[PDB]
Order: structure tokens, then C-alpha cells, then sequence
């Protein structure tokens, strides 16, 4: 059904719109997280000293 | 054909039964086994 | 029989787990993936455990684009549904009457081999495990059984040693006789249980023998070889395969080498306690060719008592 | 050049053999990390 | 008769409605009971 | 010309550099790979810049199972030899007879297209970059001109305009008359340098025009179209291309959408400060197909100074 | 449906078109990360 | 056929040396048309 | 030469042992690297604490 | 005629000896001046 095909079609595309996020957002979160973390390690390391 | 594949196959089970008896007194043969040596 | 109880023998693990320790702890034949694939979890409930989980594999020919998931399970209950793309439905559900008594059925249905439904009925006795299970049951008009019926019994000769055999009958149309075959297994356990082997003389001269030990609390490795048979003169193909698999607070490494020459890796990094990254390379020097897959576990909950526990 | 059929199993077991042996020695125990 | 008809009904109850039953069994077992859509998509609630 | 004088104008960067910004730095073009690679690079000095580095890839189509590298560098010379396996040798030496006047020439050889020849002589001016390459020249008996010449010059017209032509001249065989074209470049750069506008009016009608923002310290973002053209009438075959890349003490991300469909990213993680891991994933929606490939870049050195440098 | 050679330009001409004003737009500035 | 594509490419060399004149006074021109507005 | 054949075959086969290796101990390498930089941080928390 | 010898001389000089070349440069420049065969090699010598 013309109904049917719109459903597939938009959950194929909704498919694909997830599939790229994640491979586009997966990589940049995990250097985020790092580089955050590194960012409290920093702060950590100088509240130790004073 | 199929008398001996029949034939075949309750031998097979036979001696399956027959195993699986084998297997539920085991533990018993062997601790005969123990006790004479 | 009372002089028979002195022993008192411990209860062997089921047939299925007579492997565990080698094939689905310390080897990547059920963890290996290829190409990118994401996995989506939802946790709902803890006591009752209730999950809620996605997929999203690319690239893997054996994963499917797509596959929703929810799994349910409570102290003597467990469910779960797997809906796949192209509306393909896998379900299992496993309902214990007792502690020790579980009957567990399994129905896979697609398209393609329209429902396979598998029954089977599980019981742990003090010394012994017995199971039985049938494949595609069901019954004819000429009375006779008909789909593959499997029952298998283990018995723990000595609390060190296990064996049993495994009982295989098949008839796939009905009109000819149903082909049986035997198989036997036999378990054995260090009595430190820092080691412990497995030996299956499959059916058809097939030999699926397996060792393992624990090195260390982070470290146990193991090796599984296979001697399969044919005939056009007899044919025999066979594989040995030498699997370690390191565990950290932080992640889990597992490698393999195979006889076949190929070679596998399997990493996974938990960088945060919620989100886990997996990847997965193997080598062909045979071919030279390589397979090569990454990951992700991304495990988000949906209740506030639940993500108040996941942070602690 | 033979490569008979009992070749293959007499190969895999000699490796199932090597293998079991190499993880019960210590050698394997070498291998885990001391931390 | 009876028995296999009873077989293909009952394939096709699993077929259409298993996911459906564990749904049902975990938002009724849940205290929170999340409403369906929420509960369908992979999206935090809380 | 002393009123000419009077405008003091900055000096382009050369044609070559023209698409850096964006081409080579905010896309994968050149950093995407595929399957496994291990990239080892040995330091043994630093002020004398000299280095030896080794690659294992497999299962990448376009790298090679092996390759040796060496590069030495000073102030004013700059060489790097690049064995191959199956012999395919690969070299290149630049040297600088000023600070702002270098020769580069680069050599190829192999079994396949054996020598192929580039030599080229670079000039940069106060406010124009003008560079002269030939690619596999050599002489004939008849006296012309044999292989491909190609000379190239960019005035800058305006502190944040520059506008140049390439031209290409090309001879085949020596027999019929040697093609020739021309092709326009234009870059702008913004009066903060904010953001930098690349357009270039290729040979044959094909444009390939490209844009470059920095959005701040750590991302900086570009895009990048296509327009190549053809004849059985006209075929008009282009893509555009949008880009990002984040860049952090700890790594490096690079995205990049196609026109095409295909999706890729690029991350470099620096696990240590010698030893850096590289992801790179890439999808194709228009086929539904993935590439992947993973890598190393093991870092030691050779020297306990250099050892003690790279420690602090 | 016609699909024009000059279709394929005036497609890539408006996602370059697009592509440039997203970039220098605020909301590329509002993408980058605040930390 | 050659000396058409000859022609063509000495013309293409004298149009390129042009526009390369044009570039080089380029600021010259543009000096000027600021000087004119 | 058989002498060029041995040379190539024992080239090819430390190309193999080398990839191997490379294989299987680079993501162990960076699986200790991890658990010892986590043990250094609760030994350095726990510094913090006493 | 010389020219067109020395072409073709210089590429297999190329060829044959422009790794070496650099290899050489940079251990006679190099203070330390490793052996051949560590310097060859993969691994730290220090």
C-alpha cells in the first residue's frame, strides 16, 4: 500500500539519519570525554599542589 | 529398506538404554573398584 | 540406596555448558562481529529484570540492518522477543516449575523456513543433568513421530570426572525412517578447579575436544580442536584453536589463533560504566585477507532509580 | 609429500597436545602479568 | 484435528504477539509503568 | 616601481597550498585507510631532523603489504626514500638554494610506468609565488619538447585577495602536438583570516571551489563541490563535500559528509605521547555498504637524548 | 522527473550555497563545545 | 590537422602570458581605481 | 634462486609473525595500560584521602 | 646522445642507491652514529 511504501521509506531514512549520528557523534564523544576528563586531571593535579 | 534402518536404529537405542544404565550405577562400580584395591 | 549415597556427588553442569568455559568464555565464535555495529540498551526494572534493547549493524552480512529486542525476567521467569527487520520474529521464553526444574522453548519464524519451534524440558538432580529437546515437532497422519527429537543425559561418575551421551533422533519428512545417532561427552574438573577439560565424541566420528584453565584471576586460556569425516575415500577436516582472554576492571581482551592460520582479536573498552566500545579484527595469512568490525554498547536506562544505581 | 587422511589428525593432535602442555607449564603462568 | 489446528494458531500467536507480551509484562511489572512510546524509543526518561 | 611599492603586500601562499586548508586539513582525503595498518617510525635526531619508518598493512587495496621510509631533513635540505614491496621505489629531495627559493624533485620508480620523473624549481616573491614543474621530461630526436610541463603563478591583487593561473603544457609521444591548457585559481582570506575562500577554474571546465572557517581554536570547519564535466552530449559528474575536524590534546576528529551518501569519520587517539591509535570508519547509503580500517603509529626512538626530549 | 545535465550544477551549487551559510552562521559557533 | 592545434596552442601561451601581465599590475589598477573613488 | 627464494619466504614469514604480534598484543597493550593507570589513580585518591 | 645515457644512468642510480643515500646521511650526521643493523631495525637502542 502507497501508506505502506511512505512507512518503510520513512524508517529507512529514520534508519539512516541514526546510523550516521552515531558514527559521526560516537568518535567526537569519546575525544570530548577525554579531553574533559584530562581537563579535571589537570585540576586535580593543581589542587594537590596548593 | 526400511526394515533395517528400522532394525538399525532400535539397536541403537537399545544400546543407549543399555549405556545409560552403565552410567546411572557408575559411581557404585567404582567404589567397588576402591574398596577391593 | 543408602550405600550408594555416601558418595555424595556434586551435580554436573548441563550438556550445552559442557563447552562454556572454552567455546562462549575464552573464544570470539559468538562475540565476533564485522563491520560497524551499534547496540542500544534500555534498562527499565532491576528486581524485575526488564531491558529494552537495539541494533543497528552495517557492513555484517550474518547481523541484520535492524533488530529490536526486549528481555524480561524475574526469579523464576524469563522472556524475550527479538523482532528483526524483513519482520523477522525470534522469541524464547524459559519458565522454571522448580529450582532445579526448567522447561525452556525456543521459536524462531521468518519467511524463509517458516517456524522452527523448539521444545525442550531441563532436569538437575543431585549427581545427574538430564535434557530433552525436539526440533520442529509435530504429527502425521500415519501416527509416526515426526521433526528431530534430542535427549541428552549427563551423570558425574566421580566429583572430579562427568559423563554422559548425547541421543539424536531426526526424521525429516516421516516417510523414511528417521535417522538416530549417539553421541558421547565426558567433563573433567581439577579438583582445584583451576583447569578443567571437556571431551565430545560427536556423532559421525567427530571429535570436539576442548581444555581450559584459570591462570590467574584475570587470565584463563584454552584450546579446542575438531576432527570431522567425511567420504567421497574418507575425508577429514579438522582445526585447532588456541584461544586467551585477559579481564580488567576497565575491559576485556580476548585472542585466538587458528590452525587454519587465521588470526583474531577481540577488545572491548568500557570508557565509561553506561557506554562500552567493542572491536573486533581477524587476519587470513591463508589468503591474507582481513576481517574487521568495531562497535559500540551504549546503555542508557529510563527510570530514576535505575540511573541513581548506575552512578552509585 | 604424503598428506594423507590420517595426516590431519595426526597434526591436530600433536597440536592439541603442544597446546595443553604450554598452558599447563609455566610458561603460561609467566605470561600473566604480574600486575 | 483439533490439536494441529491448534498448532498453526498458536505459531501465529507467537508470530504477532510475543514482543507485544513481554512489553506488556515488563511496563505492568515496572513501578513506573513509562507510557508505550516512551518506553519504545531508545531514549532516556527517567 | 617606487608608488607601486606603497601597497606592501603580503606574499600567497603557493598554488599547490591552495586547497591545504581544507583538502588536506579538514578532510579525510588523505588520512582515510583501510583494514588494518601499523605505522612504526623510528627518531634517531632531531636537529638534524632524521627518521626511519616502517608500515604493515593489510586487507588496504591502495597501501602496500610493506614499506621502509627513511627522511632526513636540515635547515636548508629536505630528502626521503620510500622502499616498497616488490622493490617499488619511491624518492623525493628538496633543497633550498635561498630561504624563500627551493628545487623539489620527485622520483618514482617501478616496474610498472618505470621513472617517472618530476622536477620542479619553486620561487617566492614578496607578494607572488610563481612554480615550474615538469613532469617526465626528457628530449627527442626531432628537438621538441617530450613529456608533461606545467608552470604556475599566483599574484597576490589585494592584501586579502590573491588570483593566479596554472598552465599546463603536455606532450604524450612527441608526434602529435602537445596539449595545452589553462587553468584560473582564486583564494581569499578574510581581513581577521577568520575564515579562507579557495576557488579554482580547472582545466576543462571543472571547478572545484572550497570554503574554510575556523570556529575556534580547536574546530575548524570546510566545505568543498565539484563540477567535472564530459561529452557522449554534456556529463556533468560533481559532488560536494562537507567537513569538520575537532582537534584536542588527547586527539584528533575529522568528519565529513558526501553528496555521494557516504559518511566518514577519522579519529587518532593519543593513548601515550609516543603511541597514537587511529579509527577510521566510512558508510555508503547510496549502496549500503561500509569501509573500515584501523591503524597504529608506534613512536620509538633511537638516542637517550632524544628518548629524554620526548619524556620532558 | 527531468534530471538535466544543468540539474546536477544547480543541486551542488545550492548545497555549497547552503553548506557556506550554515558555516558562518552562529549556529556552526553554537556547535563548538563550550569547554 | 596539426597546424590548427598548433595555433591553438600558441594562442592559448600569448592569451596566458596576457592575463599574467594583468595579474602583475593588478595592485597597479587597483591602486588606481581607489586613487578614482 | 633458491638462495632468492629462501630470502623472500623468510621475509614473508616475519611479515607474518610481525602482523601477528602486532595483532594480538596491541589491544592487551592497551588493556594493562588502562588497569595500571587506573591502579595509579586510586593509589593517588587514596594519597588524597590520608 | 651523453645526455640521454646520463638520463637513464641517473635514474638507475636513483633506483639502486637513493635509500642508501639517505640512510647514510642521516647516521653520519647523527652524533651517536648507530650500527647499520640496529639502526635498520624497528627497535629502541638508545
Amino acid at each position: 500500500s502507497f501508506v505502506r511504501n511512505a512507512f518503510t521509506k520513512s524508517g529507512n531514512l529514520a534508519w539512516t539519519l541514526t546510523t550516521t549520528a552515531l558514527l559521526l557523534g560516537v568518535p567526537l564523544s569519546l575525544s570530548i570525554l577525554a579531553e574533559q576528563q584530562l581537563i579535571e586531571m589537570e585540576k586535580t593535579f593543581d589542587l594537590q599542589s596548593d | 529398506e526400511k526394515r533395517a534402518h528400522q532394525e538399525q536404529t532400535e539397536k541403537t537405542l537399545k544400546q543407549a538404554a543399555y549405556v545409560a544404565a552403565f552410567l546411572w550405577v557408575s559411581p557404585m562400580i567404582w567404589h567397588l573398584v576402591k574398596k577391593q584395591w | 540406596h543408602s550405600h550408594r549415597q555416601s558418595l555424595e556427588l556434586v551435580n554436573p553442569g548441563t550438556v550445552e555448558n559442557l563447552n562454556k568455559e572454552v567455546s562462549r568464555d575464552v573464544f570470539l565464535s559468538q562475540y565476533f562481529f564485522t563491520g560497524l555495529r551499534a547496540d542500544l540498551n534500555k534498562a527499565f526494572s532491576m528486581n524485575p529484570a526488564f531491558q529494552t534493547s537495539h541494533t543497528f549493524s552495517i557492513g555484517s552480512q550474518a547481523l541484520p540492518k535492524y533488530a529490536f529486542s526486549a528481555l524480561f525476567a524475574n526469579d523464576n521467569l524469563f522472556a524475550q522477543g527479538n523482532i528483526d527487520n524483513d519482520l523477522s520474529v525470534s522469541g524464547r521464553l524459559n519458565y522454571g516449575w522448580d529450582k532445579k526444574n526448567i522447561s525452556k522453548v525456543n521459536l524462531q519464524i521468518s519467511d524463509g523456513q517458516p517456524t522452527m519451534c523448539q521444545l525442550e524440558q531441563d532436569y538437575q538432580a543431585s549427581d545427574f543433568s538430564v535434557n530433552v529437546k525436539t526440533l520442529n515437532p509435530s504429527f502425521s497422519e500415519k501416527g509416526e513421530f515426526t521433526g528431530v527429537a534430542v535427549a541428552s543425559f549427563l551423570q558425574s561418575v566421580t566429583p572430579q570426572l562427568a559423563l554422559g551421551l548425547e541421543t539424536l533422533y531426526s526424521r525429516t519428512d516421516g516417510s523414511a525412517p528417521g535417522d538416530a545417532g549417539v553421541s558421547y561427552l565426558t567433563r573433567y574438573v581439577s579438583k582445584k578447579q583451576d583447569w578443567i577439560f571437556s571431551g565430545q565424541l560427536q556423532a559421525n566420528g567427530a571429535l570436539i575436544a576442548s581444555l581450559w584453565r584459570k591462570v590467574a584471576q584475570n587470565v584463563e586460556a584454552g584450546i579446542e580442536t575438531t576432527l570431522q569425516a567425511g567420504m567421497v575415500q574418507p575425508t577429514v577436516e579438522g582445526s585447532t584453536t588456541i584461544g586467551a582472554k585477559y579481564e580488567y576492571r576497565q575491559s576485556v581482551y580476548r585472542g585466538t589463533l587458528d590452525s587454519n592460520g587465521k588470526v583474531a582479536c577481540f577488545l572491548e573498552r568500557k570508557v565509561l560504566p553506561t557506554l562500552s566500545v567493542l572491536f573486533c579484527g581477524e587476519i587470513d595469512h591463508f589468503k591474507n585477507d582481513t576481517k574487521i568490525g568495531c562497535g559500540l554498547q551504549f546503555e542508557t536506562a529510563g527510570n530514576q532509580e535505575l540511573l541513581m544505581l548506575q552512578q552509585g | 609429500f604424503k598428506e594423507s587422511p590420517l595426516y590431519t589428525i595426526a597434526l591436530n593432535g600433536a597440536f592439541f597436545v603442544a597446546g595443553v602442555a604450554f598452558i599447563q607449564s609455566p610458561l603460561m603462568d609467566m605470561l600473566a602479568p604480574q600486575l | 484435528e483439533r490439536i494441529s489446528k491448534i498448532l498453526t494458531l498458536t505459531h501465529n500467536v507467537a508470530h504477532y504477539g510475543w514482543i507485544p507480551f513481554v512489553l506488556y509484562l515488563g511496563w505492568a511489572h515496572t513501578s513506573n509503568r513509562p507510557n508505550f512510546l516512551n518506553l519504545l524509543s531508545p531514549l532516556p526518561s527517567v
